[PDB]
RNA sequence: AUCUAUAAUAGCAGAAG
RNA sequence: UCUGCUUCUGCUAU
RNA sequence: AGUAGUAACAAGA
């Protein structure tokens, strides 16, 4: 338990939330109105998050994720599932995005352990993670620390906050913009070999105040379902050639990349990539959702459908008609207002309408 | 003793009196439901948010002298709470599960006896080979659980209560024989029981009570095959398997009858039908058992079952089943028609209407009767049951078999002839179990006529009694072997004497689903599969090889229509329309080879398989072409895309009923030009609509033209076009 | 099962506006047979009332337009692609485990 | 390379990949404070589309009445609520004419419903508004609520047991001079206009956890006086939507894909060669703002001809009740100062003596406009449905729209039928050419507008005939399969260990069943599932690492216990489950291979973490020592005082079932009170006891003794 | 062959509208 | 002063 | 401050 001093306090917002008194008592301050209720203010997109997504399909060096056992295989539908489960996990064990699974995961946990057993203490919870490297030896990581304030947590949307230090090595001045809600401090210098040469490189910690619930932190404990998100969509691909060619594809769509599917866009044009980029794709896509969920996000998503549905009618040559076109596009862009997420999938909706229909 | 002294005490009281007294029966559920409190709700949060605490669950203050409060290593186990209630730690579970004391008699295996039953089915279950095929899964009605055989539901849940709570049964009383005998079984075997009566009676249930479930399946529908659904059948696999318990006599006799119905449908098509079934029933195998082993050892009586008996030499037994009665004609003929009618309830509908005279043994097991009928008539009903409930049974039974429009007609209240699930039933059986529970408006409406009392028996009246006066118009009721035979090349079986016996004609069209998987091991293991898999199939097998099929059709076409592969296909055709259809694709496809240019390999590809029977002239123009899936002809248009055959030109994945087929390559020689060779007997579309020669007619409006002239012709979907005649 | 009182009172007004009791709207009921309501209703209404179909063609739609204002700030509850992590090449010390040790 | 997922759709057909465009592992969103803006807002919204409808003032409750019926035909395309009652008929009628004897047949069911249904029904709903407390309860709570004011009113005939009886006793209670209310002991007595406001009262509440939405709305739930009436309507809508091939209700999931599936068949099997085949994928705007209950009503009555005049009757209470109803504000406001820091509540019943400075813009407008409607801290609501609460009998009404497609009704070259699932609809349209699809879908929406239903144009759209969307259903050439949808039911439910276990691997097996759930996928599921699992309940493998409370425990039970393949994943063993297997539960997976003395202690009989029933000798337990009973925290308000009524009711219930042995596994029936039904059981029992020679002379004598002291104290207290 | 149903215990969880 | 109605599906037995 | 987004949390008794 942290010690309760004037700093701790102001950071977790300890005692900002005002006093209830009677509207019989107070019916007659200058001031007093209905909460302030306003629409969100609206963003612009930056360029910021398509890197973040560029990065969360990559592969890493690592295990993530270190799956359990299951019985033995017996029938041979199991061992053709194994093969291609092994697949699977080659897959999605090395994808950035299962790093971002297992630190959401452990967070969230260790979140609401701490809000549960702790309602009136300062917590402090490092931000551990467990990994396995290329040798296969197991690695303890820790991303930095979090304070906890007061956990009273009577509602599920009731919020708890919590201070966050983030060990770093990127300039917070290369792209303010981006870290608007942080204070940034330089904590030290690192020494990184990259090819043959080390450079002393400044280390920053980020330091900000974020709030959560027991929703988004039961939502986030939950995140290992990306995977499944994911993997459901490309082995029913996979199955969907399979029928067509009478055969097991996993081996052939794995391991000689013959079949592609376009997956990015590059000055050159659109970029296919083989299945397992495409898995890590939807998978980074399910794990932006988990981390980015917000109203807007479902409001895009469930509007966007149609618009999705419409351009495949016209792909079908089935000559779609609309009533209301144009208020299908008021309700889509409704829901743009400041989410970043929402509005690199508005971009990636506009770039696949420019592909799609020349 | 106990209870009534209970009972005194809180009567004793005040409030406890004025709740005893002021409360009926029926409220008391209500107060019973009566909670108070903030309700719940999440309980997978709560529990992620409780099993890191000391103490989350609630046990009974007995614990307190089973469990110590404290282990070896000081961790407590419980801890009072300020009442009888505990809170417990989970280390006080596995403290018990490592400590606790031991017995050598647990109920778990009896309690749950059938899911040791599904362990012991997998355990001697047998794996076969995984084929990837193109899987066509349809949505229907199976058992989850099978229950008693002899008990229904109800009956089942009637037999739980009068063996767990006797007493409790209300105005309710047993009335199958089987009911008790199974009653009686279970109370014997229950007695001493320490389970508590509301466990006991859920045991019953699982092993009693039948349950159903609408599924999407694939194989058979048995609940053994159902068990292991996720197992067998998926998107793109079979897995061949065999469950390990004894199968059921009544699944088997079903998958039998379905196999044999669609063997002998697709041996009829074949040149040479007899070696054609032969080899089927040798490739055959149902619930892992060889089809020519359990057809040596079968004794089924159906018509095409009985063709496979007598194909390979058997003794047949020349007789079907209807209505649970064992119908066997003993002379006289008939043919099927389809003949569309209006009930009593205003539902129109078709049914399979057999035309000429014909006379029947109807034996059931407590009634017998002789029948002579003819096209929907009822001629003659001589019964001779034992009791004048299975009297009425078998002229029910009879009636609904004559097919006579009084019975038709006397269909009253709310008789549906379709599924939930808007599925096509069989109109006979909805009859019949119409009928079954109340047929007095069909004993009114049959009508009466005066007897002659000839040979002593005696006539029954609408009423169900009997009457030496007046009967039913042609009942009367009196007081009361497999044979060798033959077949030739067509499947027709003759008798010792000459005569025929049975046909493929005879054969029932409806196409069923097996109860138990039916594996068939050959070229195409899809070959005596249901419709929706033969065309997803057929034309999977024509763009797979679709190279040496696309050079043969222009060097040897008459090779390529007589292909095998195509057998399974026309099966599906109608057969008037068979040679028909035939004549106008080969006409089509040759007019396509005279024309340069004009080459679609989708059209081709769609009208192939229309080709591999015998052609018969005919001047006619279709605009569409039939295939029969499950009682409805679905048309294939013959120009552009449809609903059971459309070719994306964008993804150029052909896709057949919503399964997909594959992708069509680049032909060099493809037609851009826009013209069409192809569509129509003896003309070529050359575009769209020139006003310059006159409105649009009719298809069925070209035979009058003469060669070297133009015309717009509403052909297609609704799109005019101009085509020109040859 | 009677309908009377205050029930009968707001069934009174639970009716279309041209009638004053519920008897009176049953018996209308009961007499109602259909002569053209639906097609003269059709006449009288304006033909501005319509769902007119508007082709869906490959220069119909346009591109979604994002909103304006200052760029987009990270709102993730953890660093995702700046974070850096302190590693132990293997947990093999004492009381291995617990979080605060491995920090 | 810029990765874009939706690229994807470039190759894959939307269909395919549909289950990418549902988000659902992030969490949905919630409300957080009143739902009083969105209650004033939809108040408003229901009088604006029915504005030019005709005034009225209740005679009963004085309140002010909207009626929009018959009004002026619509000039525009807005949503409109001017349904005209002969349009609405003329569609009953052709519904009828065309599916000859539904109404009849579905009125004798009904009435067979209506006869046998107990009261004890209506516990079988959620929270429910309680006009005792003017709060919401438990329905069983609530119900047990309402009875208890009614018989201390004198209003006793729900001591029948059936629901039929208690609307009876609810007709004569809105008869009554005074209601008189006794609380825990302070009695309130509510006049006629009070109680009649509080019975025709739907509490408004926000929906809470609800996906694709941007912006939150409001749900109501209705007090008992309505829910009886609503139900009777509900069943009777419900068997007539049984007999109707369009109806995508009452059938649901595997069923209602093989309904759709099928009728969607048959219709293009109809469709001629020659014939233009279209596709509208459509959604209804504002449908239960625009459903009246006056065409309920309507409705009712035409579906009721030449029906006995009870049964009408009992029919038509519901829309009667609905087109009177008044919707409940909710909770308020919260109003802040910033300079004095602090917040106060200003409740809903004072919004309309209260000035408008306090609020801002669109507050202050929703106040202003509904300020004409508040009687007692409720709005008038006329118009409108208020949220699926005739979900059957709005769909009959889109159905007989659907069934006026018919070329028998059109009378020209096109026509259409379809898929109505209360206000999602399928519309196939068939005509020789374009214009005469246009033209059947310009008269099908203008034939809509006539009956109050809206489509809504922004949410709809047309296609060729082959693929579609129903009720998130998408049909391409056939039903595809939505993984994403079923996506939350995976994870740790929080039952307990073994029952976690089972929903856990039976959800495994059900979605490769049902929602295409890939083998190997299935494998990667089991092992996630597993991991959660072992994490939630401290329950890793005996031969691991992780240190918790439970791992000394578990290490002991490992170590101790020659076959490891034994154990419960519970116990620290190991996971055994496969595709095999799945089907199969874990106690009986691995009974073969348990230890014979971890076998008799995991199965004891005598458990004590389970509860155990008298016959002091009780009944062997057979559930194992993992069907533990999670701790259930309920503890700081004033409603403290029904716990010990609780307590004395679960006294009395756990007696019963001591005289009564088949009271928990069925529904008992009885208009005896308690103590006479369990006196009697009890001189019965102990008669064919003596009889049957189980007692003696002496305690058949004690027995007969207490019966009687029992039965003196009952009429003597 | 039928089988929400020739049917009705209840509670919780997921989905849909 | 706060998870409604309806439908389906799954699990469990105070 | 922060969470968040049409109204709330930033403990309450
Ligand atoms: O489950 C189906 C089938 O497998 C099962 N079945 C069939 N046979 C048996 C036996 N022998 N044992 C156990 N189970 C059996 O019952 C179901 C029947 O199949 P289904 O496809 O649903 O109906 P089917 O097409 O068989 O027609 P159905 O109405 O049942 O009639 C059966 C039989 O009766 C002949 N038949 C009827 N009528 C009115 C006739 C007539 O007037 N004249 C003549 N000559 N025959 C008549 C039918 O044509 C069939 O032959
Ligand atoms: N939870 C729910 C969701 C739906 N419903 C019922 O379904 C209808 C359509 O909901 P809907 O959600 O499709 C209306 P939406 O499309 O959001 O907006 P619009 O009306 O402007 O078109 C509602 O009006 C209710 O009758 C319900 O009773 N409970
Ligand atoms: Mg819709
Ligand atoms: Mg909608």
């Amino acid at each position: 338990n942290m010690k309760k001093t004037s700093q701790l306090k102001w950071a977790l917002g300890e005692n900002m939330a005002p006093e209830k008194v009677d509207f019989e008592d107070c019916k007659d301050v200058n001031d007093l109105k209905q909460y302030d209720s306003d629409e969100p203010e609206p963003r612009s997109l930056a360029c910021w998050i398509q890197s973040e997504f560029n990065k969360a399909c990559e592969l890493t060096d690592s295990s993530w994720v270190e799956l359990d056992e299951i019985g033995e295989d017996v029938a041979p539908i199991e061992h053709i599932a194994s093969m291609r489960r092994n697949y699977f996990t080659a897959e999605v064990s090395h994808c950035r995005a299962t790093e971002y699974i297992m630190k959401g995961v452990y967070i969230n946990t260790a979140l609401l352990n701490a809000s549960c057993a702790a309602m009136d203490d300062f917590q402090l919870i490092p931000m551990i993670s467990k990994c396995r490297t290329k040798e296969g030896r197991r690695k303890t990581n820790l991303y930095g620390f979090i304070i906890k304030g007061r956990s009273h947590l009577r509602n599920d949307t009731d919020v708890v906050n919590f201070v966050s230090m983030e060990f770093s090595l990127t300039d917070p001045r290369l792209e303010p913009h981006k870290w608007e809600k942080y204070c940034v401090l330089e904590i030290g210098d690192m020494l990184l070999r990259t090819a043959v040469g080390q450079v002393s490189r400044p280390m920053f910690l980020y330091v900000r105040t974020n709030g959560t619930s027991k929703i988004k932190m039961k939502w986030g404990m939950e995140m290992r379902r990306c995977l499944l998100q994911s993997l459901q969509q490309i082995e029913s691909m996979i199955e969907a050639e399979s029928s067509v060619k009478e055969k097991d594809l996993t081996k052939e769509f794995f391991e000689n990349k013959s079949e592609t599917w376009p997956i990015g866009e590059s000055p050159k044009g659109v970029e296919e990539g083989s299945i397992g980029k495409v898995c890590r794709t939807l998978l980074a896509k399910s794990v932006f959702n988990s981390l980015y969920a917000s109203p807007q996000l479902e409001g895009f998503s469930a509007e966007s459908r149609k618009l999705l549905l419409i351009v495949q009618a016209l792909r079908d040559n089935l000559e779609p008609g609309t009533f209301d076109l144009e208020g299908l596009y008021e309700a889509i862009e409704e829901c743009l207002i400041n989410d970043p997420w929402v509005l690199l999938n508005a971009s990636w909706f506009n770039s696949f309408l420019t592909h799609a229909l020349r | 003793m106990e209870r009534i002294k209970e009972l005194r005490d809180l009567m004793s009281q005040s409030r406890t009196r004025e709740i005893l007294t002021k409360t009926t029966v029926d409220h008391m559920a209500i107060i019973k439901k009566y909670t108070s409190g903030r309700q719940e709700k999440n309980p997978a949060l709560r529990m992620k948010w409780m099993m890191a605490m000391k103490y989350p669950i609630t046990a009974d203050k007995r614990i307190m002298e089973m469990i110590p409060e404290r282990n070896e290593q000081g961790q407590t186990l419980w801890s009072k709470t300020n009442s009888d209630r505990v809170m417990v730690s989970p280390l006080a579970v596995t403290w018990w599960n490592r400590n606790g004391p031991t017995t050598s008699t647990v109920h778990y295996p009896k309690v749950y006896k059938t899911y040791f039953e599904k362990v012991e089915r997998l355990k001697h279950g047998t794996f076969g080979p995984v084929h990837f095929r193109n899987q066509v899964k349809i949505r229907r009605r199976v058992d989850i659980n099978p229950g008693h055989a002899d008990l229904s539901a109800k009956e089942a849940q009637d037999v739980i209560m009068e063996v767990v709570f006797p007493n409790e049964v209300g105005a309710r009383i047993l009335t199958s024989e089987s009911q008790l005998t199974i009653t009686k079984e279970k109370k014997k075997e229950l007695q001493d029981c320490k389970i508590a009566p509301l466990m006991v009676a859920y045991m019953l249930e699982r092993e009693l009570v039948r349950k159903t479930r609408f599924l999407p399946v694939a194989g058979g529908t048995s609940s053994v095959y159902i068990e292991v659904l996720h197992l067998t059948q998926g998107t793109c696999w079979e897995q061949m398997y065999t469950p390990g318990g004894e199968v059921r006599n009544d699944d088997v006799d079903q998958s039998l009858i379905i196999a044999a119905r669609n063997i002998v449908r697709r041996a009829t098509v074949s040149a040479d039908p007899l070696a054609s079934l032969l080899e089927m029933c040798h490739s055959t195998q149902i619930g892992g058992v060889r089809m020519v082993d359990i057809l040596r050892q079968n004794p089924t009586e159906e018509q095409a079952v009985d063709i496979c008996k007598a194909a390979m030499g058997l003794r047949i037994s020349s007789s079907f089943s209807f209505g649970g009665f064992t119908f066997k004609r003993t002379s006289g003929s008939s043919v099927k028609r389809e003949e569309e009618v209006l009930t009593g309830n205003l539902q129109t509908l078709k049914i399979r209407v057999h035309e000429g005279y014909e006379e029947f043994t109807m034996v059931g097991r407590r009634a017998t009767a002789i029948l002579r009928k003819a096209t929907r008539r009822l001629i003659q009903l001589i019964v001779s049951g034992k009791d004048e409930q299975s009297i009425a049974e078998a002229i029910i039974v009879a009636m609904v078999f004559s097919q006579e429009d009084c019975m038709i007609k006397a269909v009253r209240g709310d008789l549906n002839f379709v599924n939930r699930a808007n599925q096509r039933l069989n109109p006979m059986h909805q009859l019949l179990r119409h009928f079954q529970k109340d047929a007095k408006v069909l004993f009114q409406n049959w009508g009466i006529e005066p007897i002659d009392n000839v040979m002593g028996m005696i006539g029954i009246l609408p009423d169900m009694t009997p009457s030496t006066e007046m009967s039913l118009r042609g009942v009367r009721v009196s007081k009361m072997e497999r044979v060798v035979v033959s077949i030739d090349r067509f499947l027709r079986v003759r008798d010792q004497r000459g005569n025929v016996l049975l046909s493929p004609e005879e054969v029932s069209e409806t196409q069923g689903t097996e109860k138990l998987t039916i594996t068939y091991s050959s070229s195409m293991m899809w070959e005596i599969n249901g419709p929706e898999s033969v065309l997803v199939n057929t034309y999977q097998w024509i763009i797979r090889n679709w190279e040496n099929v696309k050079i043969q059709w222009s060097q040897d076409p008459t090779m390529l229509y007589n292909k095998m592969e195509f057998e399974p296909f026309q099966s599906l055709v109608p057969k008037a329309a068979r040679g028909q259809y035939s004549g106008f694709v080969r006409v089509l496809f040759q007019q396509m080879r005279d024309v340069l240019g004009t080459f679609d390999t989708v059209q081709i590809i769609k009208l192939l398989p229309f080709a591999a029977a015998p052609p018969e002239q005919s001047r006619m123009q279709f605009s569409s072409l039939t295939v029969n899936v499950r009682g409805s002809g679905m048309r294939i248009v013959v120009r552009g895309n449809s609903p059971v055959f459309n070719y994306n030109k964008a993804t150029k994945r052909l896709t057949v009923l919503g399964k997909d087929a594959g992708a069509l390559m680049e032909d060099p020689d493809e037609g851009t030009a826009g013209v069409e060779s192809a569509v129509l007997r003896g003309f070529l579309i050359l575009g769209k609509e020139n006003k310059r020669y006159g409105p649009a007619l009719s298809i069925n409006e070209l035979s009058n033209l003469a060669k070297g002239e133009k015309a717009n012709v509403l052909i297609g979907q609704g799109d005019v076009v101009l085509v020109m005649k040859r | 099962f009677e309908i009377t009182g205050t029930m009968r009172r707001l069934a009174d007004q639970s009716l279309p506006p041209n009638f004053s009791s519920l008897e009176n709207f049953r018996a209308y009921v009961d007499g109602f047979e259909p002569n053209g309501c639906i097609e003269g209703k059709l006449s009288q209404m304006s033909k501005e009332v319509n769902a007119r179909i508007e082709p869906f063609l490959r220069t119909t739609p346009r591109p979604l337009r994002l909103p304006d204002g200052p760029p987009c700030s990270q709102r993730s509850k953890f660093l995702l692609m700046d974070a850096l992590k302190l590693s132990i090449e293997d947990p093999s010390h004492e009381g291995e485990g617990i979080p605060l040790y491995d920090a | 390379m810029d990765v874009n997922p939706t690229l994807l759709f470039l190759k894959v057909p939307v269909q395919n990949a549909i289950s990418t465009t549902f988000p659902y592992t992030g969490d949905p969103p919630y409300s957080h404070g009143t739902g009083t803006g969105y209650t004033m807002d939809t108040v408003n919204r229901t009088h604006k589309y029915s504005e030019k409808g005709k005034w009225t003032t209740n005679t009963e409750t004085g309140a002010p009445q909207l009626n929009p019926i018959d009004g002026p035909l619509p000039e525009d395309n807005e949503p409109s609520g001017y349904a005209q009652t002969d349009c609405v008929l003329e569609a009953m009628a052709f519904l009828e004419e065309s599916h000859p004897g539904i109404f009849e047949n579905s009125c004798l069911e009904t009435m067979e419903i209506v006869q046998q249904t107990r009261v004890d029904k209506l516990t079988q709903g959620r929270q429910t508004y309680d006009w005792t407390l003017n709060r919401n309860q438990p329905a069983a709570t609530a119900l047990a609520n309402t009875i208890e004011v009614f018989r201390s009113n004198g209003l006793t005939a729900n001591e029948s047991g059936r629901l039929i009886d208690f609307l009876k006793d609810v007709m004569d209670s809105m008869d009554k001079e005074e209601m008189e209310i006794t609380t825990h002991k302070k009695k309130q007595r509510l006049n006629k206009r009070s109680y009649l406001i509080r019975a025709l009262t739907l509490n408004t509440m926000t929906k809470d956890a609800e996906r694709g939405k941007l912006k939150r709305r409001a749900i109501a739930t209705p007090g008992m006086q309505i829910r009886g009436f609503v139900y009777f309507v509900e069943a009777l809508a419900r068997s007539i939507c049984e007999k109707l091939e369009q109806s995508g209700l009452p059938v649901g999931g595997n069923e209602k894909k093989a309904k759709l599936a099928n009728v969607v068949r048959k219709m293009m099997t109809n469709s001629q060669d020659t014939e233009l085949s279209f596709t509208i994928t459509g959604d209804n705007t504002k449908w239960n703002e625009n459903q009246n209950p006056r065409m309920f009503l309507a409705m009712i009555t035409y579906i009721t001809r030449n029906q006995p005049e009870w049964f009408r009757n009992v029919l038509s209470i519901a829309p009667i009740m609905f087109s009177n109803k008044m919707a409940r504000l909710g909770k308020g406001y919260m109003f802040e100062s910033k300079s004095m820091k602090l917040r106060t509540q200003v409740p809903a019943e004072m919004l309309a003596n209260i000035d408008l400075k306090y609020f801002n813009k669109s507050t202050r407008e929703k106040i202003e406009k509904i300020r004409p409607l508040l009687i007692d801290g409720t709005a008038s609501l006329s118009p409108g449905m208020m949220m699926g609460m005739f979900n059957m009998l709005s769909t009959v009404l889109g159905v007989s729209i659907l069934n006026l497609g018919q070329k028998k009704y059109t009378k020209t070259t096109y026509w259409w039928d379809g898929l109505q699932s209360s206000d999602d609809f399928a519309l196939i349209v068939n005509a020789p050419n374009h214009e005469g699809i246009q033209a059947g879908v310009d008269r099908f929406y203008r034939t809509c507008k006539l009956v109050g239903i809206n489509m809504s144009k922004k949410k709809s759209y047309i296609n060729r005939t082959g693929t579609f969307e129903f009720t998130s259903f998408f049909y391409r050439y056939g039903f595809v399969a939505n993984f994403s949808m079923e996506l939350p039911s995976f994870g740790v439910s929080g039952i307990n260990e073994s029952a976690d276990m089972s929903v856990g691997v039976t959800v495994i097996k059900n979605n490769m069943i049902n929602n295409d759930l890939g083998p190997a996928t299935a494998q990667m599921a089991l092992q996630l599932f597993i991991k959660d699992y072992r994490y939630t309940y401290r329950c890793h493998r005996g031969d691991t690492q992780i240190q918790t409370r439970r791992a000394f425990e578990l290490k002991k039970l490992w170590e101790q216990t020659r076959s490891k393949a034994g154990l419960l994943v519970s116990d620290g063993g190991p996971n055994l489950y496969n595709i095999r297997n799945l089907h199969i539960p874990e106690v009986c997976l691995k009974w073969e291979l348990m230890d014979e003395d971890y076998q008799g202690r995991l199965c004891n009989p005598m458990n004590p973490f389970v509860s155990h029933k008298e016959i002091s000798m009780e009944y062997d337990a057979v559930a194992t020592t993992h069907s533990w009973i999670p701790k259930r925290n309920r503890s700081n308000t004033s409603q403290r005082g029904i716990l010990e009524d609780e307590q004395m009711y679960q006294k009395c219930c756990n007696l019963f079932e001591k005289f009564f042995p088949s009271s928990s596994y069925r529904r008992p029936v009885g208009i005896s009170s308690m103590v006479e039904a369990m006196v009697s059981r009890a001189r019965i029992d102990a008669r064919i006891d003596f009889e049957s020679g189980r007692i003696k002379k002496e305690e058949f004598a004690e027995i007969m003794k207490i019966c009687s002291t029992i039965e003196e104290l009952r009429r003597q207290k």
